[PDB]
RNA sequence: AGAACCUUACCUGGUCUUGACAUCCACGGAAGUUUUCAGAGAUGAGAAUGUGCCUUCGGGAACCGUGAGACAGGUGCUGCAUGGCUGUCGUCAGCUCGUGUUGUGAAAUGUUGGGUUAAGUCCCGCAACGAGCGCAACCCUUAUCCUUUGUUGCCAGCGGUCCGGCCGGGAACUCAAAGGAGACUGCCAGUGAUAAACUGGAGGAAGGUGGGGAUGACGUCAAGUCAUCAUGGCCCUUACGACCAGGGCUACACACGUGCUACAAUGGCGCAUACAAAGAGAAGCGACCUCGCGAGAGCAAGCGGACCUCAUAAAGUGCGUCGUAGUCCGGAUUGGAGUCUGCAACUCGACUCCAUGAAGUCGGAAUCGCUAGUAAUCGUGGAUCAGAAUGCCACGGUGAAUACGU
């Protein structure tokens, strides 16, 4: 049966459904490199299955929704990883130990009254 | 079938206002679908708070507006005619269609 | 403010939504496409005559109890001060000090 | 520096509103300006009545005015001939039909406003002012209140020099949200200018 | 600036009092104080005092000035130099 | 800063290579952060000065790096009004940063007709001593040398 | 938080005197609707018309004109006569009181001492024993999970397809909004004065104040505001009050502050194609279709809104060109032709098209901001508003370098 999970970073938001299968990966209907024009994404989606060795023994079928592109493939890789947790639960370790478990909760900060920016400060002048 | 929708700026008194009216209506005999919230509604207001110049000085303020929505199918001849009868608390307002 | 401008305002709403609807139409006239130029020579000499005061452009906000003519907000038609000396003591419904 | 308003900062922990009301847009100007009338004719007739908070609320197309007061029998009148003429006028400011409670302030000495109001008058009969702050601060405390502060500034005794003083006993922690709070403000005119009155008074926690 | 379909702008008072003008010979020089009003060409020959805001400018129409407004012949600052 | 809290924040590898220096050579070039310009014109040269020298691109990148890096600098040390210039040794990665930020500064500053050209040459021939990087190093490895005297 | 007229408080000219704005008395009285002449308008004079509405037929009076004064009016002066409100030291860790004791006394102790903390935070000792305002906690938002409801929001498993979650359907999932759990130095090890605490590790979405906001003690600067408002005293009353038109606040040998756009190849230009968040809408937002190169014009659905409109996000990516030149960089100034708002764009609005093509090749002495989703860079919305943002207030995309130390 089909393994669920959901993943989230920055403002993106995606869900994961893997099964067993020869290889196959679909984001969006549409391939993993069709979504991906940035190689740098494409290492970012494929580090958990390769950190276990399992990419051409499952079949993945992905949708993400709002955000950029660097917040979609995180999310991606927040939803893979929650999925083998869900189907395999002696592999928790070996993920906590990369990193990809912890969720990461950098958000963007407010303007505040009085400043150009979240910090950056108008010109001083003493006299 | 019938359409409701509920704004108040509070959501104590809009619950309590949509528990009565969803267990009126089902005292009756009719079925609900129900209650559905609505996205919240959010306004903000920037102002100065010094009479003169001080310009880096001011108060923000919010006003909240809570919405739901409550749907009644297989209507009752008994069950609109105790619907407006109901009076529903002051400061909640009241939307009804067909 | 000073009482002659709170005056000067009054008059120039009476003025206003009296003329509004002669206004309207003697605009409609001239702003039409498919019509004579002549008709619209006359509707142009026509709108001059009306008194200044009756456009809708000739009123400016003001504070409903103090007159004054900067900082208003059509929310509550009231200005700035006004709006938080009132707002800090709950007598407008549902407006509390905004943090996120 | 500057503090922020009591009232304000409780709003949405303690403290309710002063009107209960539902508009839109274009309601919402005319119905604060209808208020503001009704409220302060309110206020110019009944100064003698010891009137505390005006509370409307607008059910659909009227009104119902509920007034705290502390001599409710004056207010009243006989067999309530003047709850129906204050009622008709009401009526006719704000352009709906209008409905009046009186509510009784039990214990008024531990009303923020009433005492300001006190003080004030004191102020206006010429009265020592520390005399009254003292009066003030007692008849507070002995009624079983946590806390009071009572503060008057301004040309205190017809001096060349205005100056400020205050009096406190308890505890009035105004940093504490939770915190129960009756803040109040009072002004008096006097034959070399204002004097302005603040009293804080602090019940209980929750 | 103005859109054709509405065609040029003129003051009705300032217009009766040239056609009464024209048609009774070249009289006094004209009082006015309408600067947004455009040239006609009826307005030739004519000799017309604009205000400037505080005096009468003498302005002669020629057939030069037809198209533009009174006012560009009054001007309203006075400046000599610095120093 | 007077605490001292702070520890040490994570670097990611390099897209096609695995090397987290390379990685960090394309944070060093980037401007404005737009990393896939920077990465793009990094590779280009590499893959030009492989081209031109036949053993990869690590090795060749490696040896251009032991040719500029430094091993010791001087500090400022004010005393009655004037200065000690005291010779202290670098850490190795600071030696590292020290390295790539006098690389990517020189090729910054060159003729040609792109940024990937400008940075293959200067490397090529700072693989070898001979671009303004190494007299850089020279410089100051010559005013190291001068105050020795106040090397405790 | 938005000066063409108005705003307007200033200038010139033309006009008023119980008065532009309230109360008191006497008299002729509907309220309004079209009108004409003179005048820049203020205003003056004239022409028809409804002349009522509860009403003891006495009228009371929504409200128009005249006559006097008691008065109205003042953005006139004094923030060094005042209230209220705000800036700053400074989100710095401080500031006091009752009783007792010490000193002839001003005063002191408590609040000092050893550790420790972000902290007058905490523990121990102590002629002090207790208490208050401050610190911290209670409040909002973000990060993990749980339960309830499924429309206008969603589509894993099934049936049909015009390939449109389009339809039938489902309540799993994203999501929405109410209610809960969760993080507490809680556990393990070591140091420590067995204390407070400090260094590390396990589990977990999050570890030692997790991130951000609100919250500003006693007071200082005779700090700012009589022009938001309120107010003592002084001052003017055919004028320092009132109405109207036109002008000015937009000037121009010069000096400074805060910004925007550049001086290019990490780029300019052409063609094609991906991925957001937040917000507003009835004298309003305005699709589709037609005309125009263009700003726009004509007709006209839908929407008081998770439904309709605003409204294709930009940087990015692929292909081609330009090949270091004051240039296919830069877009100031100037000429011609228009659009729209508005009674009215001369002084003095924004925008479109054609033509023109200035200084500028990285900036002297000096000087500013920033410790992470920060700096830097790229787009989007709102208030004010008939029209008029490079300013202000908000929202997301990409995303760094460095901190040995005092
Ligand atoms: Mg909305
Ligand atoms: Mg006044
Ligand atoms: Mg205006
Ligand atoms: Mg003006
Ligand atoms: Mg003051
Ligand atoms: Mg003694
Ligand atoms: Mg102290
Ligand atoms: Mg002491
Ligand atoms: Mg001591
Ligand atoms: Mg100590
Ligand atoms: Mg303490
Ligand atoms: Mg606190
Ligand atoms: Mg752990
Ligand atoms: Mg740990
Ligand atoms: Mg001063
Ligand atoms: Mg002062
Ligand atoms: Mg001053
Ligand atoms: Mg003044
Ligand atoms: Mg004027
Ligand atoms: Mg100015
Ligand atoms: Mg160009
Ligand atoms: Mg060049
Ligand atoms: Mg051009
Ligand atoms: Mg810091
Ligand atoms: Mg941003």
């Amino acid at each position: 049966n089909q393994y669920y999970g959901t993943g989230r970073r920055k403002s993106s938001a995606a869900r994961v459904f893997i099964k067993p299968g020869n290889g196959k990966i679909v984001i969006n209907q549409r391939s993993l490199e069709q979504y991906f024009g940035r190689e740098t994404a494409r290492m970012v989606v494929r580090q958990p299955l390769e950190l276990v060795d399992m990419v051409e023994k499952l079949d993945l079928y992905i949708t993400v929704k709002g955000g950029g592109i660097s917040g979609q493939a995180g999310a991606i890789r927040h939803g893979i990883t929650r999925a083998l947790m869900e189907y395999d639960e002696s592999l928790r370790s070996e993920l906590r130990k990369a990193g990809f478990v912890t969720r990461d909760a950098r958000q963007v900060e407010r303007k505040k009254v009085g400043l150009r920016k979240a910090r950056r400060r108008p010109q001083f002048s003493k006299r | 079938r019938i359409r409701i929708r509920l704004k108040a700026f509070d959501h104590r008194l809009i619950d309590q206002a949509t528990a009565e009216i969803v267990e009126t209506a089902k005292r009756t005999g009719a079925q609900v679908r129900g209650p559905i919230p609505l996205p919240t509604r959010k306004e903000r207001f920037t102002v100065l708070i010094s009479p003169h110049v001080n310009k880096d000085a001011r108060d923000q303020y919010e006003i909240r507006t809570h919405l739901r929505l409550v749907d009644i199918v297989e209507p009752t001849e008994k069950t609109v005619d105790a619907l407006m009868r109901l009076d529903l608390a002051a400061g909640v307002d009241v939307q009804i269609s067909l | 403010a000073k009482q002659s401008m709170k005056a000067r305002e009054v008059k120039r709403v009476a003025l206003a939504d009296k003329y509004f609807a002669k206004r309207a139409e003697l605009k409609a006239i001239i702003s039409d496409v498919n019509a004579s130029d002549e008709d619209r020579w006359n509707a142009v000499l026509k709108l001059q005559t009306l008194p200044r005061d009756s456009s809708p452009s000739r009123q400016r906000n003001r504070c409903r109890q103090t007159g004054r003519p900067h900082g208003f907000l059509r929310k509550f038609g009231l200005s700035r001060i006004k709006v938080r000396e009132a707002a800090m003591r709950g007598e407008i419904p549902g407006l509390k000090k905004a943090s996120w | 520096g500057q503090k922020v308003h009591p009232n304000g900062i409780r709003l949405g922990i303690v403290k309710p509103w002063n009107s209960t009301w539902f508009a839109n847009t274009k309601e919402f100007a005319d119905n604060l300006d209808s208020d503001f009338k009704v409220r302060q004719y309110l206020t110019k007739e009944l100064a003698k009545a010891s009137v505390s908070r005006i509370v409307i609320e607008r059910p659909a197309k009227s009104i119902r005015v509920t007034i705290h007061t502390a001599r409710p029998g004056i207010v009243i009148g006989k067999k309530g001939e003047d709850v129906e003429k204050l009622r008709k006028v009401v009526a006719d400011i704000a352009g709906v039909p209008a409905q009046i409670n009186i509510a009784e302030v039990r214990k008024p000495e531990l009303d923020a406003k009433l005492v300001a109001d006190s003080i004030t008058s004191q102020l206006e009969r010429r009265v020592m002012f520390r005399r009254a702050m003292k009066r003030a601060v007692q008849n507070a405390m002995r009624l079983g209140a946590k806390g009071i502060k009572v503060e008057v500034s301004g040309r205190l005794g017809g001096a060349e020099i205005a100056r400020t003083e205050w009096y406190r006993e308890g505890r009035v922690p105004l940093h504490t949200l939770r915190a129960d709070i009756d803040y109040n403000t009072s002004e008096a005119h006097t034959t070399y200018g204002v004097i302005g009155v603040k009293v804080w008074i602090f019940k209980g926690e929750i | 600036p103005r859109s054709l379909k509405k065609g040029p702008f003129i003051d009705l008072h300032l217009l009766k009092k040239v056609e009464k003008a024209v048609e009774s010979g070249d009289k006094k020089p004209l009082r006015t104080w309408s600067r947004r009003s455009t040239i006609f060409p009826n307005m030739i020959g004519l000799t017309i005092a604009v205000h400037n805001g505080r005096q009468h400018v003498p302005v002669f129409v020629t057939d030069e000035m037809v198209g533009h407004k009174l006012g560009e012949f009054a001007p309203t600052r006075t400046y000599r130099g610095h120093a | 800063p007077r605490r001292r809290v702070i520890g040490q924040r994570k670097i990611l590898p390099d897209p096609k290579f695995g090397s987290e220096l390379l990685a960090k050579f394309v944070n060093i070039l980037m401007v404005d952060g737009k990393k896939s310009t920077a990465e793009s014109i990094v590779y280009s040269a590499l893959e030009t000065l492989a081209q031109r020298s036949g053993k990869s691109e690590l090795e060749a990148f490696e040896v251009a790096l032991e040719n500029v890096r430094p091993t010791v600098e001087v500090k400022s040390r004010r005393v009655g009004g004037s200065t000690y210039q005291v010779p202290v040794e670098v850490r190795p990665v600071r030696r590292n940063a020290l390295a790539m930020r006098w690389i990517v500064e020189a090729a910054r500053k060159r003729g040609d007709k792109s940024m990937a050209l400008r940075l293959a040459n200067e490397l090529s021939d700072a693989a070898e001593n001979k671009g303004t990087a190494v007299k850089k190093r020279e410089d100051v490895h010559r005013m190291a040398e001068a105050n020795k005297a106040f090397a405790h």
